[PDB]
């Protein structure tokens, strides 16, 4: 067989009478979850996946444009110099999880290597029918609700000697991230777990430490639009906006309570479909709060120390390609002959 | 054709901030990384920091934290660079520069997918002068010539203390280039500018030909012709 | 950070000969990494080769890349006029100090001159002493200023021509800045030269006031 591109078809476990909008859209878009998954080992089978080219990301990404489009409508659109207005109810907003399946005549193959990187030969193959069951889940710097690593914190990188390329982290423990906006009404906060956010880090600067063995350090984003520069997701059907800095602030060198993260519910976005602004109508009045896992990082490492006994490395994102990468990684589409 | 235009010219104040901007054509212009380069005056390439157009996301040199700002008007489809406290170790020129595309007419691009490193599309280049001078005509002293070396005399004109660049100097007119080399100018502490023009002439003919070294200053609309003899 | 070293930093070479330029990495790479950039007068540099040895557009085959671990060379077989720059290797965000190609000529020792300052620049309360250096070959020259027979350092600055189109030499000047005080305060200045062309160093004199 051989790698090939294709109209994969999802499944879901959506509900006709839910009126929150991933259930809506599955409704129409996706068939029932399979009753009967099966994976079939390949022996003796060698494999190569490249998470980085993969043409599912580019139709996830696809669909869950059209998701968006369809589920969260802004009063205003600002692409260009042009202006679009329309009707701008709120809504109920909360991923489901979405499997990927392979149409006759192809199969999806699945690397059951756990510490398979992400690029390279996969030893441990089997063929699926359907992905796992993915949450389709838009957030900046941290991933939330998404799969775990196994054993050890993974770091995956089409080339992490590439100052411009894409870091992504899986964790192996979650941990917990509370949001919430009290009953200004703009203003929210996120709450961290400091001894496990920071045993996080430690698991994280020991495994970035066996491609740079020097001094680690974590720092803030130094640019660009506010949905990259802080961490941003959406939770009640409103967009936060949450300032980082208490998580990414510490040096790691080799050895010689609650972290409080304010956000802001923003009315003006930036798409991440596409190019432009979006006005979304003022936040709903009442306690809105969220209780997520964050499961992984996107990361960027400093580019040009040209001469420094340290690296550093800050939070990352907004192409949410990416974020479809981290859960989709281990699979890839082949034509069966 | 792909096509990176840069602005022109800047003299800026010490502590003043200055922005260059990078006006591109020729290609989807959110879909690439814009780099910056920093060259001085005689030395060499240094790399200053990338900018994704698509959200703005940015990665500086440790060198350059604290003093460089990398943003993007994508309708414009325009990149700036925007330097902070300047000093007299910013002059130099700033090229903004883009590598190889790669999304091969794919459906979803960012720039983050290519290799960005093989820089191939360079904007002409910004120079940045840091001064705290003014607008100056020159000073012009001469340099008086027995003196022989290479059985030959030497005479000149010091063309001190103007701003900006450039001076024009010629001799006679411009009826003597013969062994003429104007020295390329130096900004000195000051901040301003300095250089001497010289000629060697036969020293068996001073005295009998007048030397007159023309000196013209646009930016203050000056000239000067200073006639170079020696002191008796 | 992998580090990239030019070395030579200067290629003294002539038309039609077999030039070798050298780039090394602090740790080894993948050629697919390894770039040639040239630059003419500080202008714009223009893409040499890509993946340590494929062509750019309008680079003619007398340009060869080749190496691999951390070993990599640019040679240009036969070279012609236009060949003339400097060539800069780049390796992800680094670069390396660059090689000038320069005209290969015989040695000429400098002719050398010093000029004290002109009474009407002492009006003005600072006075400039010139040495200069005329038509010499290699570059590489030293200039010593002293006053009284003492070493001055650093109020001294140098400016130098580019090789000239002709007969491919050198000259540079060296301009000793000192206030009006400190001028009147001595009476010898005096700069010596130290180059290739000349078999011991020479010096260029004057006492302050005397024809
Ligand atoms: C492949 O992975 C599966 C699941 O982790 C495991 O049960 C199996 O033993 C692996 N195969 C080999 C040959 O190790
Ligand atoms: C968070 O992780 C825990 C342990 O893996 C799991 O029980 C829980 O369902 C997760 N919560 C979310 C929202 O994914
Ligand atoms: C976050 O909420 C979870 C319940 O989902 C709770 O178990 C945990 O203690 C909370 N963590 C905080 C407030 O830091
Ligand atoms: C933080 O997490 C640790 C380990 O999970 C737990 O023992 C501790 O009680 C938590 N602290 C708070 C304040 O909830
Ligand atoms: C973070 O966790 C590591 C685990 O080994 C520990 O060594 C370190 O002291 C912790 N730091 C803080 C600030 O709690
Ligand atoms: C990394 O550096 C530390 C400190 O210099 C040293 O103890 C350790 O052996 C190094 N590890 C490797 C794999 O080089
Ligand atoms: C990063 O931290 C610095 C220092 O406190 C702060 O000035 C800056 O605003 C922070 N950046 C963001 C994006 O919050
Ligand atoms: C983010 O938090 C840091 C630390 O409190 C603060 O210095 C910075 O101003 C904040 N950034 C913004 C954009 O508010
Ligand atoms: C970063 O952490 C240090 C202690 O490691 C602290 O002194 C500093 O105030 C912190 N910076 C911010 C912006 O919170
Ligand atoms: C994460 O999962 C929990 C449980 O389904 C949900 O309440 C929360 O809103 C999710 N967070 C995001 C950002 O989707
Ligand atoms: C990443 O780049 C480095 C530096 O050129 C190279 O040595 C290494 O082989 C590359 N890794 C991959 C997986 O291509």
């Amino acid at each position: 067989w051989k790698e090939a591109e294709t109209t994969l078809f999802c499944a879901s476990d959506a509900k006709a009478y839910e009126t929150e909008k991933h259930n809506v859209w599955a409704t129409h878009a996706c068939v029932p979850t399979d009753p009967n998954p099966q994976e079939i080992h390949l022996e003796n089978v060698t494999e190569e996946f490249n998470m980085w080219k993969n043409n599912m990301v580019e139709q996830m990404h696809t669909d869950i444009i059209s998701l968006w489009d369809q589920s969260l409508k802004p009063c205003v659109k600002l692409t260009g110099g042009s202006a679009i207005t329309q009707a701008c109810p709120k809504v109920t907003f909360e991923p489901i999880p979405i499997h990927y399946c392979a149409p006759a005549g192809f199969a999806i193959l699945k690397c059951k290597d756990e510490e398979f990187n992400g690029i390279g030969p996969c030893k441990n193959v089997s063929t699926v029918q359907c992905t796992h069951g993915i949450k389709p889940v838009v957030s900046t710097q941290l991933l939330l609700n998404g799969s775990l690593a196994e054993k050890e914190v993974k770091i995956r990188c089409e080339n992490i000697t590439n100052n411009a390329k894409t870091i992504i982290v899986q964790l192996v423990n979650p941990v917990k991230i509370n949001c919430t906006r009290p009953n200004d009404i703009r203003q929210a906060h996120c709450n961290v777990n400091r001894t496990e956010w920071n045993n996080t880090l430690h698991q994280v600067v020991e495994q970035l430490r066996k491609h740079f063995n020097k001094t680690i350090n974590f720092a803030n984003s130094t640019g660009g639009d506010l949905e990259i520069t802080t961490h941003s997701f959406n939770c009640g059907g409103e967009f936060f906006y949450c300032n980082t800095t208490n998580l990414f602030n510490s040096t790691w060198n080799h050895t010689a309570d609650t972290i409080i993260l304010p956000c802001r519910i923003k009315q003006i976005i930036n798409m991440w479909q596409r190019v432009g602004q979006a006005m979304y109508a003022p936040p709903i009045r009442g306690v809105i709060r969220c209780e997520s896992n964050i499961t992984g990082l996107i990361l960027t490492r400093d580019g040009g120390n040209t001469n420094s006994t340290r690296e550093t490395f800050r939070p990352g994102g907004g192409d949410m390609r990416d974020n479809w990468r981290s859960e989709l990684y281990k699979y890839k589409v082949v034509k069966i002959e | 054709q792909v096509q990176l235009v840069q602005s022109g010219t800047q003299m800026k104040e010490p502590g003043a901030s200055v922005t260059i901007s990078c006006v591109t054509s020729g290609y989807e212009f959110v879909e690439i990384l814009i780099n910056w380069v920093r060259q001085v005056p005689g030395r060499g390439l240094e790399w200053m920091g990338w900018m994704n157009p698509r959200g703005g996301g940015v990665n500086y040199a440790r060198q350059f934290q604290g003093k460089v700002t990398m943003t993007r008007d994508v309708y414009r489809d325009t990149a700036y660079l925007t330097l902070s406290g300047l000093t007299s170790g910013d002059t130099a020129k700033y090229f903004c520069v883009r590598g190889r595309s790669c999304c091969g007419g794919r459906r979803h691009c960012n720039g983050a997918d290519c290799f960005n490193w093989d820089f191939q599309h360079w904007g002409q280049g910004t120079l940045v002068i840091v001064s705290p001078a003014s607008t100056k005509g020159p000073s012009v002293f001469p340099l008086a010539p027995k003196s022989t070396s290479g059985g030959t005399a030497a005479l000149g004109c010091l063309v001190k203390d103007y701003f900006p660049e450039p001076v024009t100097v010629s001799w006679n007119s411009g009826a003597l280039t013969s062994g003429v080399h104007t020295f390329p100018a130096v900004l000195q502490s000051s901040g301003l500018y300095s250089l001497s023009s010289v000629v060697t002439v036969p020293s068996s003919s001073l005295g009998t030909q007048t030397y007159i070294c023309n000196v013209n200053h646009k930016p203050s609309n000056t000239k000067v012709d200073k006639k170079v003899e020696p002191k008796s | 950070y992998i580090g990239v070293t030019q070395s030579p930093a200067i290629l003294s070479v002539s038309l039609g000969e077999r030039v070798t330029l050298s780039c090394k990495t602090s740790q080894a790479i993948t050629p697919r990494h390894l770039v040639w950039h040239r630059q003419k007068g500080g202008q714009a540099p223009s893409l040499v080769m890509t993946g340590t040895s494929e062509r750019a557009s309008g680079i003619p085959d007398r340009f060869i890349g080749s190496g691999s671990g951390t070993d990599f060379t640019l040679t240009i077989t036969r070279l012609e006029a236009e060949d003339f720059a400097v060539y800069y290797c780049q390796c992800l965000e680094a670069f390396g100090q660059g090689t000038k190609l320069e005209i290969k000529r015989t040695v000429a020792a400098p002719s050398v001159f010093i000029f004290p300052p002109s009474d009407e620049q002492l009006k003005s309360g600072t006075a400039s002493v010139v040495c200069l250096l005329n038509n010499f070959y290699p570059r590489e020259a030293k200039v010593q200023w002293k006053v009284d027979n003492a070493l001055q350092s650093g109020n001294s600055q140098e400016s130098v021509t580019e090789q000239d189109s002709k007969d491919s030499t050198y000259s540079l000047s060296s301009t000793l800045t000192l206030s009006k005080a400190d001028y009147e305060k001595h009476k010898v200045y005096a700069c010596e030269v130290t180059h290739q062309g000349l078999s011991s160093p020479v010096t260029k004199s004057f006492n302050r006031g005397e024809c």
